[PDB]
């Protein structure tokens, strides 16, 4: 069964490997990105506005 | 007479300093007339925010009276000999002056004496006077200009004192009192920081002498022991906008911490600032000017005021520009401008620098024409640098930078560093501060 499984799904070793990275590296560009949005969306964030009528 | 030996020429600007802690400065060449007149350090950077404008009424009602002169009597005198007396107090430095006649140089000096020591301060003339500043609070209102720049303090120097306006807010005004401004009279006009300063028929043993024996009743120790010290200021790269659409144009002010006045700094910016230049929709000029920003406003008639300035105090300054054009240009200009200092960051050549050095020469010179503008010179620059630089020191400074030092400093200023936009009237264009601050960069270099 599992030779069988292996023939059904070769990349299945290549595959797993891939996705390993891709847990690794989106763990770290998914905050840093939201890091820069945060960042450069802070000015519409803090905007503190006031209203001064005659 | 070259260039070179006429300002070695230059009467110099003897400078004493009598006991009590005032120092006097005469620059005394050939004229029958004369400017005389003290130059307290004070203003709004010495004043908290609950006596934020006593300085500015303190200004209102020095020529209304004194113990000496009862009342209008001042403005007697001073109109007998014709001189025309008059007094200006900005955010760092108050000062009076008259400009008279030198022969009556002993009753000027007195009656600088009697204002600005012996004032009587009284309450009627406090009520009446406080309608006339709550006037001049509207008038400025109206000065399209002026609030701007107020606006740019504001956001700027958040906080710290510099932030205060000089004539004040309008609840202070209408709350303060004869014992506010007795301890601000007190605590800033003190003879060390108090510069007595002559221009024109003044002889330098006459002003000493004469401030000896007027001026010496001045003190130099400070109540208890209470000593109104410097609290240095922060620059806070903000924006504010004043968004109103009924105003025809739309006045726009953007500059960076730019240096101090102790700073050499200030000599090759100042030449980079010349460079961008001035211009104005009536100027003539035309798609003609040198300056490639004043050319391209005047070739598609973007703007009609923009000009650049260099505020700077004691500890930090401003630097950069203020434009007033059509709700439909700024954000076209807030490209050019910023199009413009970058290329001074990165590709200012020498051809133009030699025409931003004249064109500083020019200024330096013109500026110290005229007794007034001499007297307003040494009382500045005896506070902010401590001697009056003689322009022969302005010449070597002006021949020492060059593009490479224009373009050092400029990086060193302008480059990456968040800006203190202001905006008034119908500012839509104006890009979000967002955008300022990415024009700040040029990703080619
Ligand atoms: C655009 C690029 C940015 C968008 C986001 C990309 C995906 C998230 C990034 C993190 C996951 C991928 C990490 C990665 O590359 O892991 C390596 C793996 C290949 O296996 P490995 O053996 O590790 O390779 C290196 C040693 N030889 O390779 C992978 O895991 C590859 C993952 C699949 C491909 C993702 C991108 C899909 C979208 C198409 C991009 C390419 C477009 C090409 C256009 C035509 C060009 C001719």
């Amino acid at each position: 069964c599992t030779f069988l499984r292996w023939a059904s799904e070769p990349e299945h070793d290549h595959r797993k490997r891939m996705g390993l990275k891709m847990l690794m590296m989106m763990g770290l560009l998914l905050p840093l990105v939201y890091a820069m949005k945060r960042h450069k969306w802070s000015v519409l964030k803090s905007r503190k506005l006031a209203y001064r009528p005659p | 007479a070259t260039y070179a030996q006429a300002l070695q020429s230059v009467p110099e600007t003897q400078v004493s300093q009598l006991d009590n802690g005032l120092r006097v400065a005469s620059e005394q060449s050939s004229q029958p007339t004369c400017t005389v007149g003290v130059w307290i350090d004070a203003g709004s950077r010495y004043e908290n925010e609950k006596n934020n404008g006593a300085g500015y009424f303190v200004e209102h009602l020095a020529f209304k009276g004194t113990k000496n002169r009862p009342g209008s009597a001042l403005e007697k005198e001073v109109e007998s000999m014709g001189a025309h007396l008059n007094a200006y107090s900005t955010r760092e430095h108050t000062a009076y002056y008259i400009k008279a006649l030198s022969k009556d140089l002993p009753k000027a000096v007195e009656l600088l004496a009697d204002i600005v020591q012996n004032c009587s301060l009284e309450d009627s003339q406090i009520e009446k006077e406080r309608d006339v500043i709550l006037q001049e609070l509207q008038e400025n209102d109206s000065s399209m200009r002026d609030v701007v720049f107020d606006y740019l303090h504001a956001t700027a120097f958040q906080g710290t004192p510099l932030a205060q306006s000089v004539e004040g807010p309008s609840e202070n005004v209408r709350k303060l009192s004869r014992a506010d401004l007795t301890e601000y009279v007190s605590q800033h006009y003190k003879a060390p920081r108090m510069v007595l300063a002559a221009a024109g028929g003044v002889e330098h043993r006459q002003l000493l002498d004469l401030a000896q024996k007027h001026f010496s009743s001045l003190s130099g120790t400070y109540v208890e022991d209470a000593v109104p010290a410097f609290t240095p200021c922060r620059f806070t790269g903000s924006e504010i906008r004043h968004r109103d659409d009924a105003l025809p144009l739309a006045h726009v002010a953007i500059a960076v911490e730019g240096p101090g006045w102790a700073n050499p700094d200030n000599v090759p910016l100042q030449v980079a600032n010349a460079i961008i230049g001035h211009y104005d929709s009536t100027y003539g000029g035309g798609t003609h000017m040198s300056s490639t920003l004043a050319s391209v406003a005047a070739t598609r008639k973007l703007c009609q005021s923009f000009q650049t300035f260099n505020i700077c105090y004691a500890e930090t300054g401003l630097l950069g520009a203020h434009f007033v054009c059509d709700n439909m240009s700024i954000d076209d200009m807030m490209f050019f401008l910023q199009g413009q200092w970058m290329r001074l960051c990165t590709s200012a050549t020498e051809s133009e620098v030699v025409r931003g050095k004249n064109i500083l020469r020019n200024a330096l010179v013109s500026h110290l024409d005229g007794t007034t503008p001499v007297c307003e010179d040494i009382g500045r620059s005896l506070l902010t640098y401590g001697r009056r630089i003689p322009l022969a020191e302005w010449e070597s400074r002006i021949a020492e930078v060059d593009a490479s030092v224009v373009r050092e400093v400029c990086s060193k200023y302008f480059y990456d560093q968040c800006p203190a936009v202001a905006g008034l009237g119908p500012i839509e264009q104006l890009p979000d501060y967002n955008r300022i601050r990415s024009g700040m960069f040029w990703l080619r270099f």
